[PDB]
């Protein structure tokens, strides 16, 4: 549903 | 947000989505409220009926937003949570009295076109704009109704009621940390906050200095947007003391 | 802080929202 944010705010 | 429109971009610059990191979703409202700090409802993140007690990891805050769903690359800020602070007499057992939340960015955000804090009210502002009839501003991305979703954040204006009213719209015990708004069964117009908004802000626009303030916290209703029900939300002002020992303790 | 509740594209441009007039006419 969403879409996928940047990986470095996951990090 | 029930019945309520579109927001204009830049229109609540202080917006923002609380967002859960695994799965990705959107979890709540919440506000700016300076460089480094992030207003939101209590029960955004420890709700125990729900078996929900989030901390710092599990979260992400996201400001300068307009579409809910999509990443918006160059407008919106992605940041990391460093402490979250829950009112300690919030009381998620009965009432959801004292509904507030503090959370603490790890960095600052830069502020933008798109992105710049709401303020507080002082004691003066929240007397003079407190009263019933007086009609404040709710923002969010939550449900367009009971029982869907919007493509960008949505936008109401409802009207402060008579604090008897409320208490005589519900059988939950309202305290004094609490106030209440929506249109009257008789009042034709409608609209409401619904699941998703919790912990947005409701503003108002002060008429002696042209700023906006955030008066509430969008914290419960019995459904969404039904007649002769109310929105509830959090009396910020009667609360500040508490964030404002947060803030000079922590800050 | 100083300069809080003033939006960057509204009141910081003089420019007005399609509904503010809503909550100011409300203000008696
Ligand atoms: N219900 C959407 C809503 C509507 C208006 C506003 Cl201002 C906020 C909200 C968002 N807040 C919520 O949904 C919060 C989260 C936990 C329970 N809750 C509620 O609003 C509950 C009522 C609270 C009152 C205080 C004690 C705990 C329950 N209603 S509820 O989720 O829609 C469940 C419900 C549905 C229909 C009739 C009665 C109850
Ligand atoms: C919620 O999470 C914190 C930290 O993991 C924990 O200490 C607390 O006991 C949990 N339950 C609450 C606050 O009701
Ligand atoms: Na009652
Ligand atoms: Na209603």
């Amino acid at each position: 549903d969403f879409e996928e944010i940047p990986e470095e705010y996951l990090q | 947000i029930v019945e309520g429109s579109d927001a204009e971009i830049g229109m609540s610059p202080w917006q923002v989505m609380l967002f859960r990191k695994s799965p990705q979703e959107l979890l709540c409202g919440a506000s700016l409220i300076s460089d480094r700090w992030v207003l939101t409802a209590a029960h955004c993140l420890l709700y125990p009926p729900w078996d929900k007690n989030f901390t710092e990891n599990d979260l992400l805050v996201r400001i300068g937003k307009h579409s809910r769903t999509r990443y918006e690359r160059n407008i919106e800020k992605i940041s990391m949570l460093e402490k979250i602070y829950i009112h300690p007499r919030y009381n998620w057992r009965e009432n959801l009295d004292r509904d507030i939340a503090l959370m603490k960015l790890k960095k600052p955000v830069a502020f933008s076109d798109y992105i710049h804090p709401v303020c507080l009210p002082d004691r003066e502002t929240a007397a003079s704009l407190l009263q019933a009839g007086y009609k404040g501003r709710v923002t969010g991305w939550g449900n367009l109704k009971e029982t869907g979703q919007p493509s960008v954040l949505q936008v109401v204006n409802l009207p402060i009621v008579e604090r008897p009213v409320c208490k005589d719209s519900t059988r939950i015990r309202i305290t004094d940390n609490m106030f209440c708004a929506g249109y009257k069964p008789d009042e034709g117009k409608r609209g409401d906050a619904c699941e998703g908004d919790s912990g947005g802000p409701f503003v108002m626009k002060s008429p002696f200095n042209n700023r906006w303030y955030q008066m509430g916290i969008v914290s419960w209703g019995e459904g969404c947007d039904r007649d002769g029900k109310y929105g509830f939300y959090t009396h910020v002002f009667r609360l500040k003391k508490w964030i404002q020992k947060v803030i000079d303790q922590f800050g | 802080e100083a300069d809080c509740g003033l939006r960057p594209l509204f009141e910081k441009k003089s420019l007005e929202d399609k509904t503010e007039r809503e909550l100011l006419e409300s203000y008696i």
